[PDB]
């Protein structure tokens, strides 16, 4: 099937780093694509953070501090992404 | 008093907090809609 997926939101104010909202695998992590796929929610292959963040990020918490920079390209991302 | 007793039951806490995982992942899969971005594969 397909190994792993985290779920990112970013903070209410805008100045600071993005939870966790969920993550998994393989199913789980197949049921995450899904319905972010379904609900419009983009996702970004990644592999290396997605291991990561999987590894390392707490579920309803802020993301690590290793990963901000990582985390923040993802982001320029989704900004690349808002224009078809 | 036997309501101490089954109250203190460690075999109906483990299946309730068996059950508890369960609910607080479904919790979790219901807030996925919230996300902004999925990082993947
Ligand atoms: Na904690
Ligand atoms: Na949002
Ligand atoms: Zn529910
Ligand atoms: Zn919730």
């Amino acid at each position: 099937p397909t190994h792993y997926s985290v779920a990112l939101q970013y903070d209410e104010n805008k100045m600071s780093a993005p939870k966790v909202v969920a993550k998994g695998a393989g199913l789980i992590a197949l049921r995450i694509r899904e319905i972010g796929a379904e609900h419009r929610v983009p996702t970004l292959e990644a592999p290396p953070l997605a291991r990561a963040l999987y590894r390392h990020a707490e579920i309803g918490q802020q993301i690590p501090g290793q990963l901000y920079a990582a985390v923040a390209e993802v982001l320029a991302w989704v900004w690349q992404l808002k224009r078809w | 008093d036997e309501f101490k007793e089954s109250e203190g039951d460690p075999h109906v806490k483990g299946k309730i907090r068996q059950m508890q995982r369960a609910a607080a992942q479904r919790r979790m899969m219901e807030d996925v809609p919230k996300a902004d971005v999925i990082v993947t594969n």
